[PDB]
């Protein structure tokens, strides 16, 4: 019942069984303010049953500082009454109600309890009684900097999944009779020891095909031992291992009891003596909050500050806890106590609303049970902060004023930022700078490009996103939904349509990208991000690059002149398989998709463009002749998709999908059979179809199957498609078509002047003339995943399956091969908050221009196993070049525009280095070992002549510089390294 | 002493060999024997997998002990 | 990348190959005319090849493709002139030179690998009727690697 149009992505991070347990539970969330929103909108868009809100505090000014969904139009009215016909559109599936007053017994009815901005004692009161009657209590709580989490699952907490990752596959090669099991060569089962496993597939042993979970001995790398199977056999060939995942009782402890004796979670391990500090802090915060009617210290008041420090000494005597209290950590909590962020509540929401999916659906691993974190490293410190300059103002950034002063809000409010891409990080990044004020001075700016489409999947986890938006563009869109969010961006903001690469270097050029302050990446192909990195470098302009994946995520700094940049971060390579194995010998589903794809594309694409190729070029036969590596196979493919067969009706359609289904799944296996036989073997004496090489058999054509019905359906209505043709579902036609076909005879062959050419030529003369079809185009078929009426995913998993059963492999299902075949990156809302929040984190670290290293922090997270780590970036390597120090990165060479020679003499001289290799670009311009001819006469020219005349190609009017790659050799001819050239025409 | 080495198609293979004798001997007579490189076998004793450049010794390999022969094959 | 590749270059410039002849096309470093010439004892004999090369942006940390384009009558070389050869697949490392390539290439003309072809009716042929592979090979050497 799971809409997959809508949770495509969401459902390879869950799963089915999950989201339809996840799909039954009621959730309950108290405080309505910036964390409180956040994290009702990260659980509406994962779609548990519904949501209830209960915040009777009439809405203040302030109270816009981090909610994005109030206006200055409803000053002094409940947050939750304004707030719920907001929420409402986000799911159409997901109910949001309020409730006036909340009872006790009333708790009751929800299945998870979330609760924000409440003072001490209510929350034992609630504790109290959610602990005992099992109920999940998640309690959230944000200050300034510094924020804190707290998660009771009960004392039966039951977990399905520990680590989030999938089990652990693998093919036997062999198994013995004293139970040692070893992998195919060369692979790493990756088990440990204790874990449990099933058999499947295994010839010899069929008893261990039944699935009982037996212990695992690893013994090695490659092998392990499973214990004795005398009983069942005595050696199995091959099959395949699946790991078995047990459940884990997790028994939680109540707010009450945890108090004293708490369990911490450390998210760095660079400063692990802070938690203990913030546990005290907290609780020193909420008794001061109960002894001055809940109003919060001033910020930056030391009168406050004192008194906060005496209660914190209070509740340390009371505790008995034997910590040395931090004077200088508790005054800086103290100063920031009514702080509100936008980029901390965004991190701690998407945090919360990860810990309320675990707690519904018992699944990954949970918080146990306090976590405390800070980012007080991003303190301005170029700026004055004190009293007197964070008071607030009585402005919506009142939140933020009281946390970083008037100065740097100025500083905010002037940044003139470029964001590339508007995918789900996109949006939450437009967030956070339309509540942060971003571009809301007089020079500010904010320049957005992004060329796709919205589709119905990315309504999941894009929230500035509506159903009825569906089909418009992103960036439009976008920067409107930004602009309601803050009317002062109206005007501010600049959407456009480019697609950032080497081609837009004209709307992207020096005068837009000398004007800009930073520059922030949510894209998600590295060939991209690797040439906006180089860009940046060229400009020397900050860098934000964010990626996501399911739940880990990572977040990368890059400053001028400091840090390497995002080329060395490059990722392992992805993975490729040989032709060999998918032609003839696939081992695996993998190897069957891309077989299946392949024949699609052969099928439904390439014949139909060869077609409309030869239509409208009117000399394509002849240069095809000569050109094309199969000429033949060219006009053979045209004569039978014009003249030979050419369909007229549905019928036809069908009697070629049978055809079709027999030449490929009948045929080619007989062929390779005959050339192969199941008795063969190799040069070495050894049997052939082992190992890798399952020995394939012939499918013959059952109409009752269903995957055969499948596929002639899903081919028949491709074929339609193409020749536009109207197509039919009804199994009727099908059968009764399907019973009068007689299949050609067919036998394996062993083979054994110009008729070539003379057969060439009478294809030829069969083919009608271009003149006699004017205007008659055929219909390429375009591989679309995400569309469910094209037939495409269908006619991929029928045949994949049918080269399955050819093979003797597991077929698979829709789900799988979707997800294949698509290369669908399985994303997370949750994790798209958590990037967010760290990039804004990082961007108020840049805009204070810190020029220390140690003050940046690149990040890394997985949210399976609640994992936070930060580690300093990489200084750039730096180098001695003619006795000089010289960043390897951020250094460049400025010349003028002079002639080749000019230019090798000022380097022999200046530098003291001989010239032996000089490029632009992927264009050698002049090299050590070519002819004097040469040389000679291309060294009089100028450098941009030399550029047009080598690369055939007339440099554009709003090219403004030149980048060259320069090999040179020292005076003694060691190869020395020296940074490129900066050619200003 | 004698081993004896089990291929994947259970075929037993009988070889007079000593405990100091290299792993390199051993391949090389396995080569000899069935004509397989010895840069494709694959001989594995007590879930462990023999490395070029030790001895039989290094792996406890005593008398009558019993190997293990796969093929690691390219595409 | 650009820098590797014009050692790699200057190498060959160096020292001639004499049986091989490797040169960028036309000014493009990332595309290369290799040319290779038969060997004298294998059936294709006086013969000469010319391979297309492409390198990769993370050259040398990612193998080249190499394509051939004229035809030849080889178990492990399709009609398309796809390779199957294990340096260019997983044991490419950031040390094999282009002339490396060739030599190996060159090896597998002298003796093919039947036991895992990429056309199995070649390799069939070759295992069954060795003198009609060698009447087939010298056909087509001369009808298409000469000229
Ligand atoms: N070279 C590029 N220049 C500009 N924008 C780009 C470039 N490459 C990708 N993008 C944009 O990056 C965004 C990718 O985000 P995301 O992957 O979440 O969305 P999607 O690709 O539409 O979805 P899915 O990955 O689920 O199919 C898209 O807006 C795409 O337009
Ligand atoms: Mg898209
Ligand atoms: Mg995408």
């Amino acid at each position: 019942t799971i809409d997959e149009g809508l949770y495509s992505r969401q459902l390879y991070v869950l799963g089915h069984e999950a989201m339809k347990q996840m799909s039954q539970s009621n959730v309950l969330i108290i405080g309505c303010k910036g964390l409180g929103v956040e994290i009702a909108k990260n659980v509406c868009l994962a779609g548990v049953k519904s949501v209830t809100l209960y915040d009777p505090q009439p809405t203040r000014i302030e109270d816009l500082s981090s909610q994005y969904f109030l206006t200055e139009d409803d000053i002094g009215v409940p947050r939750a009454k304004v707030t719920v016909s907001k929420l409402a559109e986000l799911n159409q599936y997901v109910p949001v109600s309020v409730v006036d007053e909340l009872s006790t017994e009333y708790l009751k009815n929800f299945k998870c309890v979330v609760v924000t901005e409440t003072s001490l004692t209510k929350q034992l009161e609630i504790n109290d009684f959610t602990h005992k009657n099992h109920i999940a209590y998640i309690a959230a709580d944000s200050r300034g900097l510094f924020g804190s989490i707290f998660c009771d699952f009960g004392e039966n907490f039951i977990c399905t999944d520990t680590d989030g990752n999938e089990p652990l596959t693998g093919m036997i090669a062999s198994i013995t009779d004293d139970g040692v099991v070893t992998m195919l060569e060369e692979t790493r089962h990756g088990l440990e020891n204790g874990d449990f496993v099933k058999f499947t597939e295994v010839k010899g042993m069929p008893g261990l095909n039944d699935g009982t979970p037996r212990k695992v001995e690893v013994k090695g790398p490659y092998t392990f031992s499973i214990g004795s199977v005398k009983d069942l056999g005595s050696a199995g060939y091959n099959g395949v291992f699946t790991q078995v995942k047990v459940p884990t009782k997790i028994s939680f402890k109540s707010l009450r009891e945890s108090l004293k004796d708490p369990e911490y979670v450390y998210p760095d391990f660079g400063k692990m003596m802070r938690p203990p500090q913030y546990h005290i802090a907290f609780q020193a915060l909420s008794a001061f909050a109960d002894a001055h009617e809940g109003s919060l210290p001033r910020p930056r008041n030391d009168i406050d500050a004192a008194e906060f420090f005496e209660f914190c000494k209070k509740i340390a005597s009371t505790l008995q806890f034997d910590v040395e209290l931090d004077e200088k950590l508790i005054k800086e909590i103290s100063y920031q106590a009514r702080g509100d962020l936008v980029a901390m509540s965004a991190f701690l929401g998407g945090a919360v609303a990860q810990e309320v999916l675990k707690a519904t659906t018992s699944k990954f691993y949970p918080l146990k049970q306090y976590f405390y974190f800070d980012s007080l490293e991003s303190l301005p410190s170029s700026v004055t902060i004190s009293e007197e300059t964070c008071k607030p103002r009585g402005c919506r950034y009142d939140g933020q004023i009281a946390v970083f002063g008037s100065e740097f809000q100025e500083k905010i409010a002037s940044l003139s930022t470029f964001l590339v891409g508007a995918g789900a990080i996109g949006c939450e990044m437009l967030k956070n700078w339309a509540m942060m004020g971003v571009a809301t001075g007089e020079s500010g700016h904010i320049s957005v490009t992004d060329m796709d489409s919205i589709e119905k999947s990315n309504l999941n986890r894009q929230f500035l996103f509506r159903p009825r938006d569906v089909g418009k563009l992103k960036s439009e869109c976008a920067s409107t939904a930004v602009s309601i969010m803050n009317p002062s961006l109206t005007g501010k903001i600049t959407s456009y349509q480019e697609r950032v690469g080497p081609e837009s270097e004209g709307i992207f050029g020096d005068e837009f990208f000398e004007k800009l302050s930073l520059v922030t990446n949510a894209l998600d192909n590295v060939e991209a991000r690797m040439y906006v990195d180089r860009r940046c470098v060229f400009f020397e302009k900050p860098l934000l690059e964010s990626g996501t994946l399911g739940t880990k995520g990572n977040t990368q700094v890059v400053v001028p002149h400091l840090t390497e940049s995002y080329g060395s971060s490059q990722d392992p390579p992805e993975k490729s398989f040989p032709i060999c194995t998918l032609k003839n010998f696939p081992n695996r589903i993998e190897h069957t998709i891309a077989w299946a794809r392949d024949l699609f594309e052969g099928l439904f694409k390439q014949p139909i463009d060869n077609v409309n190729m030869y239509l409208s070029s009117p000399n394509f036969l002849e240069t095809s002749l000569k050109t094309s590596s199969n000429p033949r196979e060219v006009l053979e493919n045209i004569r039978d998709y014009l003249v030979t067969e050419k369909p007229l009706s549905f019928e036809e359609c069908i009697m070629w999908a049978r055809l079709q289904f027999d030449k490929f799944f009948n045929n080619n296996i007989q062929q390779l059979l005959f050339n192969f036989p199941k008795d063969s073997v190799t040069s070495t004496g050894q049997p052939f179809w082992s190992g890798p090489k399952r020995a394939p058999t012939p499918l013959s054509f059952d109409i009752h199957n269903r995957e055969h019905f499948d596929f002639i359906v899903a081919a028949a209505s491709l074929y339609a498609f193409n020749y536009g043709l109207k197509s039919e579902t009804d199994p009727a036609i099908y059968e009764r078509v399907l019973a009068g076909y007689n299949p050609p005879p067919f036998a394996p062959k062993s083979g054994i002047a110009n008729k070539d050419k003379q057969e060439l030529k009478s294809i030829a003369d069969s083919l009608p003339p271009p003149s006699s079809l004017v205007g008659f185009r055929l219909t390429p078929a375009e591989f679309e995943k995400d569309d469910d009426s094209n037939h495409h995913i269908d006619f991929i998993t029928a045949a994949s399956n049918l080269r399955a059963m050819n093979y003797d492999i597991t077929p698979a299902d829709r789900f799988k091969t979707k997800f294949v075949a698509g290369k669908i990156v399985p994303a997370m809302c949750t994790s798209t908050a958590v990037v967010s929040g760290l990039v804004c984190l990082e961007l108020v670290k840049l805009v204070d221009g810190k020029k220390k290293i140690e003050e940046y922090k690149n990040g890394f997270f997985n949210l399976a196993i609640g994992l936070f780590t930060f580690s300093d970036p990489i200084a750039s390597p730096k180098m001695k070049v003619n006795g000089k120090e010289i960043d390897k990165i951020w250094d460049r060479y400025n010349l003028p525009d002079c002639t080749l020679q000019e230019l090798i003499d000022y380097f022999q001289k200046e530098e003291g280095l001989e010239v032996t290799m000089l490029s632009s670009g992927v264009s050698l311009l002049y090299a050590n070992f070519q002819p004097p001819k040469k040389l000679a006469e291309r060294l009089p020219l100028k450098i941009s002549e030399l550029v047009e005349q080598i690369t055939k190609k007339k440099l554009e009017p709003f090219r403004k510089h030149l980048v060259l790659e320069i090999c040179c050799d020292d005076a003694n001819g060691e190869d020395v390294e020296v940074p490129f050239i900066c050619i200003k025409l | 002493m004698q081993i004896f080495v089990k291929t994947l198609t259970g075929k037993t293979i009988t070889l007079e060999v000593e405990s100091s004798d290299t792993i390199d001997n051993v391949k090389s007579k396995i080569q000899d024997k069935e004509g397989i490189p010895p840069d494709q076998q694959r001989l594995i004793f007590a879930g462990k997998q023999l490395e070029d450049g030790r001895t039989l010794s290094d792996y406890n390999i005593q008398k009558e002990s019993t190997l293990h022969l796969v093929l690691r094959l390219r595409g | 990348a650009l820098k590797r590749i014009n050692r790699e270059l200057a190498d060959l410039g160096k020292d001639p190959p004499s049986s091989s002849s490797a040169g960028p096309v036309g000014d493009d470093l990332f595309h290369w005319q290799a040319t290779i010439m038969g060997p004298a004892d294998s059936p294709y004999a006086g013969g000469v090849f010319f391979l297309s090369i492409h390198f990769p942006t993370d050259y040398p940390f990612k193998p080249p493709k190499v394509n051939f384009t004229t035809r030849i009558y080889h178990p492990n070389i399709n009609s398309n002139g796809s390779i199957c050869l294990d340096i260019l697949r997983d044991q490419w490392s950031p040390a094999l030179t282009i002339s490396k390539v060739l030599l190996s290439i060159s090896s597998l003309l002298t003796d093919p690998n039947p036991d895992d072809p990429l056309v199995p009716e070649i390799a069939h042929v070759y295992k069954t009727d060795r003198s009609r592979y060698e009447l087939s090979a010298r056909e087509w050497t001369r009808k298409y690697a000469i000229g």
